[PDB]
């Protein structure tokens, strides 16, 4: 006619945030190296836009996680600039890659993190970032493939 | 679009993932004995033995039951239910032969011996289960919906240009309110919102469940005949938040149909009428038409999110039987009609009272059956005390029949600290004070919790006073959930009553690699398979650790899902390192899947190799043959390696080294080693 | 894109192993993950070692890093050590992009004179010209978030346990500091204020 | 040689069909649910992985009752969500947007009032065990935290 | 006599307690079987050595004359079952005046013969009260 009673006991953990950076292979695709256009120095290129997004995470997580761009810099000069990564005949000379903020400051590649000020879009988190090919004096025609590391402190 | 792309639901898993399971043998056991001793009558012993044999052959599940009863004086063998069981994957249905049960909600619940053919929403993804309505629009050019909650946003995604229908909303409780947001890159947004009230009668906007039964009647009443019958049920969700659903049952004597509508109108609420129209033939040769009628009505959520109605009604006709009537014996006053209202009102988001009336009449006898209940639950912090009341007047003079009941339970983590490492964190304090109204009063206060380190051996010790008698009844049990069964063993010691209670239940698998022994099964099981792991438990479960041969049965795995099956590596024995330490299995309904895992034996080493004076590019490939091990090189040259030999050669393969080594005692006996070799 | 397990990885002192999980939610995705451990200054450390350093992930799949523990007891047992543990997804004209997250690892010991519970509530602000300094006598690695100066937000602030970390103030702050610290899950306590002592 | 006669021995007994309660260690059940994240659990009608647990009755007899049923009394988190439980807070902190569910062998949940019975089973001679499962269900985004959740069931014999 | 029947032995009552219906379900089921005792005074060797002891009683069915019948009153009494008397050897003794159980051999003195009481259903077993009565002879050699 009578129980007792039963008690449920368990544990929710949070989860870090899935990064995905642009298109598949965490690969985003820039146009072709201009032999007339990147002359100087300030010779620049098409500016070609990609976005991360920090999925499957709540958003008070995912935007307080600090965001850092590291990786190689072809001269000591050209802080801001990736260095080329390629070792074949198609690898060019005196040319790399930029990424660029939103406004259009220049990222240290040195690791110094900041803010994330990411934007809550109806599907995710996102934080648009920009990549364009720098000239540094002279062009080659090969396909100047680059490598970039990206760094999210999970504060 | 949208509407004509062949979007698929959220969690939906292909039916061709889906694990018929193996062809294995099955066998739980679960024994119990109660010796009692009494001062008036010495002692006696009582034991009772439930065994369930199967078989998992192919797709075809068999199951039989039996039981086994001793008493100090005969063994006697009893067959209680026999099934073949089976999932069609086509029809999107399920298939039983022999015993069972009718799971209908439309007729009443029936017990039969034949053969049963009712599609399942369990094969269904978690989605699109319930009553959720679907969305139907037109967006003019690319946009975004956001179907948003009240609270917040449930469903994101891009539209293209065109016809778009969402069918992935999930239940959201009872009662909600969808706000449909679309926003186009060009035009304003446009909203529009739809509150919706499900019943469980109610089904999704074009979703068919239908059930065929088909057999002879069984009931536990030995004075009931064994008819045969026919009963065929049918749901449909039609459009604009509609639901027809249908029924016949048939036999030899008795000819029901029964027909019904359900609304979902919104914001007054949910609506549930049907009719059920029989032809029967009562014990003797007198035949009787009659009709009933059910009401069922769900009003929403009252003020903001306080209060939540429920009206139940059905009137019944003088004339109206239902098929136990009719199959009763061949020589052995009907309900005029019975209310039900549900009332549950929250208050101080802690509190809530549940209020509920019964109230029957019958056909000539004007007596009422009235019953009325009203809990009042509370938690406080960590104490949880629950106050209810209840009433009872029935038609055979039993009068007021008032009860109340006062449980307060309170852990003893309020007053522990957060980190303890005292085991009382595990623990709590109960008090249960019962009055008859009558003076009639059962006090019982008492402590319980778990005292192993996984938790598996559960306490739980109780004294009480039972009085006017005045009876003094201690009562403790201890339960211990290991990796080969569980083990109960209990006492309640009285004024002259002593019962010891000793149970163990345990589960047999007779696959392909030997038996394997665990925890009492529960329809789905997955059978973990590490060898050479010994001991090893596994994650997310209390007491499931592997024998000496690495094999172990998982208890229970939910059917048609994506459930993770994890080896905790932190109580694992230091020489073995697994390769895969969470693995994912689909089963199927009564199933039974392996969820292989693969662990080298061998010691933990971590290798620096250098060729030329120059340590091993990136991402090489060091193999070694003769233990079966791999891995690839770090950085600076650094491998990591499991499962080798104390003395050994490898490989690697940049784009051809052979490097050998040889390991101290001590280092084997280490927990990881670290060495250098050098290549060839 | 890989994901770790938790936001922030608790190893208690006189154990040998801890578990991390990472998982892999894209279905057709093929990885390289190499993760490691540095200490507080971002320096490359061999006082914990994650197995397997580098692994091959291939498709949806979920693997178990165990941190295997090589202190031998030399870490102070009187306050929590931070870590830093690093996991790095390789994707085995374009350029390519490796994912690093940084999660905190806390070398707990095992017995501390105060629970985790009383840690949030024991901070104390000392306010000065341009300054707002952090006192946190608790031994405990605090993490302040959203440090409210009455109306407007200054910044994240980690404080070491027995430690004065310093955040810079603008002098238009008003008097009053709200403030919430994360606890041991990741959520975020309630917001409380903070006294001037 | 001789025979006497003696006294009379008179027997006092009572022949009695016993009927059954709660079986002993199943009045009082703790079930460990595991821990579940918010990927799982991270939008309204969420559900996680439901964990199995039994409800034993001893020396029950098919003639004093052939069917029963349990019901389960419990606080809801809100009036809209009456079907799912209410976690306890706790000092260290407790889960936001969660609470505890209890299914039954068909699948369906429960009103957590204390009138609502289950769906009926048949009482073997003697031990029977029903099962019950118990799930996770998130109304909106659930924090992580630590879940505790109490339910009192009631059984009713027919 | 040779012996004297002590009035512990005379009159007496010996308590058998409740039983479960379970455990006397299908016929020929027994239940716990309590134990009772009789003792002897001033037993004379010289004059007799054996002792045995024959139970009076009515027996139940013709074909059951080893169990007694209940007769606890007109209503409300236990039906399709009855009581057993099983003597030092553990057999069942004949109900007629005239069935001696074994013979034991008499010490001087005091001496005391052991029965066990239990019962006994036929058929199905059926609740209700359960009382019964048997007068007994003991026969000196």
């Amino acid at each position: 006619v009578n129980g007792g009673t039963v008690h449920f006991k368990g544990e929710v953990v949070n989860a870090a945030c899935a990064v995905d950076a642009g298109s598949v292979d965490q690969t985003v695709q820039l146009g072709q190296v201009r032999t007339a256009s990147l002359a100087q120095e300030g010779a620049t290129s098409s500016a070609v836009g990609f976005n991360i997004q920090l999925n499957d995470c709540d958003t008070n997580v995912a935007s307080k996680a600090a965001v850092a761009f590291l990786g190689t810099a072809i001269d000591a000069g050209h802080t801001n600039v990736l260095a080329l990564q390629s070792s074949a005949a198609g690898s060019a000379t005196n040319v790399g890659v930029q990424i660029l903020d939103r406004t259009g400051a220049a990222l240290t590649l040195d690791g110094a993190t900041f803010s994330s000020e990411t934007t809550l879009n109806n599907g995710t988190n996102t934080i648009p970032f920009q990549a364009r090919y720098f000239a540094t004096g002279a062009a080659t025609p090969g396909a100047a493939n680059a490598d970039a590391t990206f760094k999210v402190q999970y504060q | 679009p949208q509407a004509f792309m062949s979007n698929r639901a959220r969690g939906y898993i292909p039916p061709e993932l889906w694990d018929p399971g193996i062809n294995a043998g099955l066998l739980n056991y679960n024994f119990s004995g109660n010796s009692v001793q009494n001062r008036i009558g010495g002692n006696s012993h009582y034991a009772y033995l439930n065994l369930q044999s199967g078989l998992n052959i192919g797709a075809w599940r068999l199951r039989d039951n039996t039981t086994w009863s001793y008493n100090s004086s005969k063994n006697k063998w009893q067959h209680i239910n026999t099934w073949l069981e089976r999932d069609i994957i086509p029809l999107r249905s399920r298939l039983t032969l022999g015993d069972g049960y009718t799971q209908g909600d439309i007729f009443d619940g029936i017990n039969f011996r034949g053969a049963q053919l009712a599609s399942d929403d369990n094969m269904l993804p978690d989605s699109q289960r319930g009553f959720a309505p679907v969305i139907h629009g037109i967006a003019r050019g690319t946009a975004q919906v956001t179907i948003k909650q009240n609270g917040y946003d449930i469903y994101n995604s891009t539209v293209p240009p065109g016809p778009f229908t969402i069918n992935d909303i999930y239940a959201a409780g009872n009662s909600g309110d969808l706000q449909v947001t679309i926003k186009e890159a060009d035009g304003s947004t446009q909203i529009f919102t739809v509150p919706y009230s499900s019943v469980p009668l109610l089904q999704r906007e074009g979703h068919t469940r239908y059930s065929i039964t088909a057999g002879e009647y069984r009931s536990g009443n030995a004075q009931q005949e064994k008819p045969r019958f026919f009963q065929s049920t049918l749901l449909h969700g039609l459009p604009a938040g509609w639901t027809i659903y249908g029924g016949t049952q048939l036999a030899d004597r008795y000819r029901a149909f029964n027909f019904g509508i359900g609304k979902n109108m919104g914001a007054l609420g949910a609506l549930s009428v049907d009719m059920t129209q029989a032809n029967s033939t009562l014990p003797d040769d007198s035949q009787h038409d009659g009709q009933s009628v059910r009401f069922l009505y769900n009003k929403s959520l009252n003020e903001s999110g306080t209060n939540i109605q429920l009206v139940g009604y059905r009137y019944s006709t003088s004339g109206y039987f239902n098929f136990a009537d009719t199959t009763y014996s061949r020589m052995n006053y009907n309900k005029r009609g019975k209310l039900q209202l549900t009332v549950t009102q929250q208050l101080g988001r802690t509190s809530t009272l549940y209020l509920s009336g019964s109230h029957q009449t019958y056909w000539g006898t004007s007596n009422v059956d009235e019953q009325f209940q009203a809990g009042l639950n509370t938690a406080f912090e960590d104490i949880n005390w629950t106050l209810s009341y209840s009433l009872t007047k029935n038609a055979w003079q039993k009068g007021r029949d008032q009860m109340l009941a006062l449980n307060v339970n309170i852990p003893f983590s309020h007053w522990l600290r957060s980190d303890s490492k005292s085991q009382w964190r595990h623990a709590s304090a109960s008090y249960s004070m019962s009055h008859d109204l009558n003076g009639r009063m059962t006090n019982l206060a008492g402590v319980y919790g778990t005292l192993l380190e996984d938790n598996n051996l559960s306490y739980s010790v109780q004294t009480g006073y039972a009085g006017g008698n005045s009876g003094s009844t201690g009562y403790a049990t201890l339960n211990y959930r290991g990796g080969y069964g569980n083990a109960n063993i209990g006492y309640s010691h009285s004024d002259d009553i002593k019962q010891l209670y000793y149970g163990v239940s345990g589960g047999v698998l007779a696959h392909a690699n030997g038996v394997t022994l665990g925890q009492p099964l529960n329809d789905t099981v997955v059978l973990v398979k590490a060898p050479g792991a010994k001991d090893a438990k596994v994650e997310n479960q209390t007491g499931v650790r592997t024998d000496w041969r690495g094999y172990a049965v998982l208890p229970y795995a939910t059917e048609y899902r994506e459930n993770r099956v994890a080896l905790d590596t932190n109580t694992l024995a230091d020489n073995v390192d697994l390769d895969n330490a969470v693995a994912n299995v689909v089963p199927t309904r009564g199933a039974i899947v392996r969820a292989e895992f693969k662990a080298r034996v061998g010691i933990k080493l971590l290798m620096t190799l250098t060729h030329n004076n120059k340590p091993l590019p990136f991402g090489a490939m060091v193999t070694s043959e003769s233990s079966q091990s791999s891995g690839i090189v770090a950085d600076n040259g650094q491998v990591y390696l499991s499962g080798m030999p104390l003395a050994g050669k490898v490989q690697v393969k940049w784009g051809h080294c052979v490097a050998n080594y040889q390991l101290p005692p001590e280092s084997q006996q280490q927990l990881l080693t670290q060495l250098s070799a050098e290549c060839r | 894109g890989v994901a770790l397990g938790a936001t922030r990885v608790i190893y208690p002192a006189g154990q040998k192993q801890e578990q991390l999980a990472v998982t892999n939610n894209d279905e057709n995705s093929t990885y390289l993950i190499q993760s490691w451990v540095e200490n507080a200054d971002g320096v490359k450390d061999g006082r914990f070692i994650v197995t397997p350093p580098l692994f091959a992930m291939k498709g949806k799949k979920e693997n178990t890093l165990r941190i295997l523990d090589a202190t031998n007891n030399q870490l102070p047992q009187d306050r929590e050590s931070l870590f830093w543990m690093n996991v790095k997804a390789i994707p085995s004209n374009t350029l390519q992009l490796a994912i690093i997250s940084r999660i905190k690892l806390y070398y707990r010991p095992a017995k501390l004179a105060l629970p985790p519970d009383q840690a949030a509530e024991k901070l104390r602000f000392r306010r000065s010209a341009n300054s707002l300094t952090l006192i946190n006598p608790t031994p405990y690695y605090l993490t302040v978030t959203e440090l409210n100066a009455g109306t407007r937000v200054l910044e994240n602030a980690l404080v070491p346990p027995m430690g004065e970390s310093t955040v810079k103030l603008p002098s238009d702050a008003g008097s009053n500091i709200t403030y919430r610290t994360i606890n041991d899950y990741g959520a975020l306590t309630p917001k409380m204020t903070g006294v001037m002592e």
